[PDB]
């Protein structure tokens, strides 16, 4: 299980075909696309998922079905949604798509007819579900939650298999592939660790450095590491972090420091930066896609000794707070949940454009 | 209470002429059954009792002078070791005082709060 | 455990009244076997001070050492230079126990009421119903106690006392 | 009853005594040790040889609840229970007389 | 005339953010000018910590001078955002309060911080 | 035999005498 995918020289990103469409959601929070017909699902803190039709490259996402929650299923069994929605999952067979939020509730949905298939309670008060993983060709549904408790999912018996414990602020970001292990971030413990199942065993990887030592790299010739934004599992032996200044920290699993860490991508703008609201590793290929609501989509090409990347490029049509990034194949086409203020809700300082909906590209070769 | 590490420790002249007489090391005495940092103090008035002790015993008086112990004093004319630690530690809940006479041993035993000491360095609590 | 060398000594006997109503005890020996923990661990702080500098032994078993006590909680980060574990203190050591962390972390009233809340199946550390008062906190599984999913405040049963009050107002004011 | 998810590690075929042989792993969240029977009974379809072709013993549990693990066989053949099971284990299922001297 | 003193700087603002990120969930905080002023009011805070991004300055000058005349600690960060984050808080607080208790198991955390406060004051 | 004592066992022996010596050393250190 290694990385094959050598495509990032061929990319055509200089003449990428650029679309927006606007949609009648307030502040989107997850967008979640399903591959073997290709279709799309999106939640908003209007409590609403709406499902798309993608397979057509040349035009924009099809509106197919959509439901939407409400107070009328406050009662926790109500097969409805009541509160805001932070993520969403379609599921590797495409018979199922899953939603949950502030609601304690994770409510399963069969991608026919638009059904609640099945309402599962966290039975925690403070077990909100930020985001969901499912394994690679598998049922395993990862749900992080916010009462330091990760609760594992079996989908076709709809069951509850085990939690795991030990973070130390909430699990933000999750990522799975299609071994049994997944990468979490608590994010303000500055500590991931990776979760291996049938082994029993995590990894537990500190960030935090303090840019005293950067003083001295100041002499030899910055911004505070207090949130861990984002991760994104590249393959079984690597991944990537990005935080709350620009840094996107690129990782190996046999190293407790960073293999490589970047500075400022987004920029700045007494100085402030941008964070790292979005990044999508494509699985098993050599580059990744970062966003923020800088403006631009910073794609990155990961160097092949898996030591250092280098800047694809940007897209900078989407202006706007990017939560969540897809991206399917065939021809890639790029999807992007693009909202007005943050998933967990987070204050915005003017940002350029502030508008809902989803930014596509098409890149070639 | 207000009971913490390190301590303060209250030297005479009795304490160091037992100690002197069974070879026993006065500091390290203390800090091997006190088993924590002390504080070494002596005043002027250990110090001028040793002036007249001084043609026999000179060898702990060059004992008594190293940078080891830290210098106390009162500045009186006629005052004792005895009478003057009498109201120190009267006014005081820290200090301990390491000792042999039994005239201020029960002085000791009057004024609660006070640990007691021994023959040259077994320690003795409150 | 062991026993002190005085039976009978006052203001000693005060504090032990003070700590024992304080930390919510039962037993002096539970104060004894403390102090005998301590005993011998600020025994052998001795033993490495007697030690050169840089010694092998003092870098490898010395450091051991803290680091079972940045463990447990007790050490705290700037003191870490092998001369506060000369100059501690047992309340620290009483600090570190679960009996008196929940009520630390409010939700206990009392330390009396922690006690008799410990016994009762309650607060587990993760997945563990813990039924040992003396645990001494992992100081990373703080923020992780909280109930169990039964025995409610932690929910998903009421209990048997609690349906005899349901059975005894269904049954009478019903039928 | 409560989507009992019983999962097989360990999965190795013994082609020499006509079995795959495995580990069994069994969550059980709100219920406490379900069976010898019901093992055998589910097992079954998923592998699809017959009832008395499938053996399974062990089990010591994990303690607390909610898991147990054990250790399984399945078989080819009913003969091959017949001829190859422990004497006792066909006793155990019901398929043995008990001659008792 | 620099009006951002005493301002905080890296590790020590990340030591406020997880000590405020603990007693806010601990309980043991007050947001609001108004609020913090209270609890000068009532002697029963800690220590202060202010945001210096907060546009205009004017409406919490005072309360440094106020922690002056009730010997109080208190420090300048440059951020709301990042002071809202440490309340668990999704939007901009410009005034945190830490309460006074002595049941909290934090304490030594507060002795540390305020001790590196009046190394800062001096 | 005596039916005299009615006086707290342990724990909650131990509950009574912190309780007394609040009142008790609170005013006497004053």
């Amino acid at each position: 299980g290694r990385v094959f995918r050598y495509f990032g020289d061929k990319l055509l990103i200089s003449e990428a075909k650029q679309s927006f469409t606007r949609v009648g959601e307030n502040n989107l929070t997850c967008i979640s696309c399903f591959q073997p017909r290709l279709f799309a699902y999106t939640v908003s803190k209007d409590l609403q998922l709406t499902k798309y039709d993608i397979t057509d490259f040349s035009k924009r996402p099809k509106k197919l079905k959509y439901a939407k929650g409400g107070a009328k299923y406050i009662p926790n069994t109500t097969e409805g949604h009541y509160d805001e929605i932070l993520t969403v999952a379609a599921s590797p067979d495409g018979k199922y798509v899953v939603t949950g939020g502030r609601d304690r509730k994770l409510i399963v949905w069969s991608t026919e007819s638009l059904s609640p298939v099945k309402v599962i309670p966290t039975k925690d008060r403070r077990g909100e579900v930020l985001s969901l993983a499912f394994r690679k060709n598998s049922d395993q549904l990862y749900a992080s939650c916010a009462d330091f408790k990760i609760r594992t999912y079996s989908i076709n018996q709809f069951s509850q298999l085990e939690i795991l414990y030990g973070h130390h602020d909430i699990v933000e970001d999750i990522s799975a592939l299609a071994m049994e292990r997944c990468v979490t971030v608590g994010a303000r413990d500055r500590t991931a660790m990776l979760w291996k199942i049938p082994d029993e065993t995590r990894l537990t990887f500190r960030g935090g450095d303090e840019p005293q030592k950067l003083l001295r790299r100041w002499m030899k010739e910055f911004f505070c590491e207090g949130s861990i934004d984002v991760v994104s599992m590249v393959d079984d032996f690597h991944f990537i972090t990005g935080s709350d200044n620009g840094n996107i920290c690129l990782w190996s699993l046999a190293k407790k420091k960073p293999i490589f860490t970047e500075r400022i991508a987004h920029g700045i703008l007494l100085l402030q930066p941008f964070w790292i609201t979005s990044l999508y590793a494509i699985p098993y290929s050599n580059v990744f896609i970062s966003g923020s609501w800088s403006g631009s989509l910073k794609v990155w090409k990961i160097s092949d000794n898996l030591r250092s990347f280098e800047l694809l490029g940007e897209l900078s049509g989407a202006k706007g707070v990017v939560t969540k990034i897809q991206v399917v194949e065939s021809k890639f086409r790029i999807l992007a949940s693009i909202a007005k203020e943050h998933r967990l809700g987070r204050w915005i300082a003017n940002v350029s454009g502030a508008r809902n909906g989803i930014y596509s590209a098409v890149i070639d070769q | 209470q207000a009971i913490k590490p390190p301590y303060q420790v209250l030297i005479d002249t009795n304490f160091i002429n037992f100690s002197i007489q069974k070879k026993v090391d006065i500091v390290r005495g203390m800090m091997d059954c006190l088993l924590a940092k002390c504080n070494p103090l002596i005043t002027d008035c250990v110090m001028a009792e040793l002036e007249k002790l001084g043609p026999k015993y000179r060898i702990a008086l060059k004992l008594a002078r190293d940078p080891r112990i830290k210098r106390l004093s009162c500045s009186h004319k006629g005052t004792y070791a005895d009478d003057c630690l009498v109201h120190r530690v009267l006014q005081h809940k820290c200090y301990i005082v390491a000792t042999n006479d039994a005239g201020l041993k029960q002085r000791i035993r009057k004024i609660p709060g006070i640990p007691l000491m021994s023959v040259g360095g077994h320690a003795y609590v409150i | 455990y062991s026993t002190p060398k005085r039976p009978y000594e006052s203001s000693r006997l005060d504090a032990e009244l003070k700590l024992a109503g304080e930390f919510g005890l039962k037993n002096k020996k539970e104060i004894y076997r403390i102090s005998f923990q301590l005993s011998k661990i600020r025994r052998a702080a001795r033993d490495l001070l007697t030690r050169d500098e840089k010694d092998p032994k003092r870098l490898f078993e010395g450091n051991a050492l803290i680091r079972r006590l940045v463990r447990v909680g007790v050490l705290s980060e700037d003191k870490k230079k092998l001369d506060y574990v000369l100059a501690l203190k047992v309340e620290d050591f009483l600090e570190r126990r679960l009996q008196t962390q929940v009520y630390k972390l409010g939700l206990a009233k009392s330390v009396h009421h922690a006690r008799v809340l410990i016994t009762q199946r309650h607060i587990a550390v993760g997945k563990q119903i813990v039924n040992i008062p003396s645990f001494m906190v992992r100081l990373d599984s703080e923020k992780h106690i909280d109930f169990a999913p039964t025995s409610p405040f932690g929910g998903a049963r009421p209990g048997r006392v609690a349906r005899r009050n349901a059975a005894r107002k269904a049954e009478a004011s019903g039928e | 009853s409560d989507a009992v998810t019983i999962r097989t590690r360990k999965v190795i075929s013994n082609p020499l005594l006509a079995r795959k042989q495995f580990v069994v792993d069994v969550l059980h969240p709100n219920r406490a040790n379900v069976s010898k029977d019901e093992l055998r009974e589910k097992l079954a379809e998923v592998y699809k040889a017959e009832k008395d072709a499938v053996s399974v013993f062990g089990f010591r549990t994990q303690f607390g609840g909610g898991k147990s693990v054990g250790f399984g066989l399945v078989y080819n053949s009913v003969a091959e229970a017949k001829k190859f099971e422990p004497t006792y284990r066909l006793v155990r299922y019901g398929l043995a007389e008990k001659v008792e001297k | 005339n620099p009006k951002a003193f005493p301002l905080a700087d890296a590790a020590l603002t990340q030591q406020i953010l997880d000590v405020v990120q603990q007693a806010a969930n601990l309980r043991q905080l007050k947001k609001g000018a108004n609020e913090a002023t209270k609890t000068l009011n009532r002697g029963i805070s800690e220590f202060i910590i202010m945001a210096a991004d907060c546009e205009p300055i004017e409406i919490l000058l005072h309360l440094p001078l106020l922690c002056e005349d009730k010997n109080v600690p208190y420090v300048f960060v440059p951020s709301r955002v990042a002071l809202g984050r440490a309340c668990g808080v999704s939007r901009p607080v410009i005034a945190a309060s830490i309460t006074t208790n002595d049941a909290s198991a934090i304490k030594t955390q507060i002795y540390a911080v305020k001790d590196k406060i009046e190394t800062l004051l001096i | 035999k005596t039916e005299k004592p009615k006086k707290p066992k342990g724990r909650a022996y131990k509950r009574l005498l912190y309780t007394r010596r609040f009142v008790n050393v609170t005013l006497v250190n004053g």
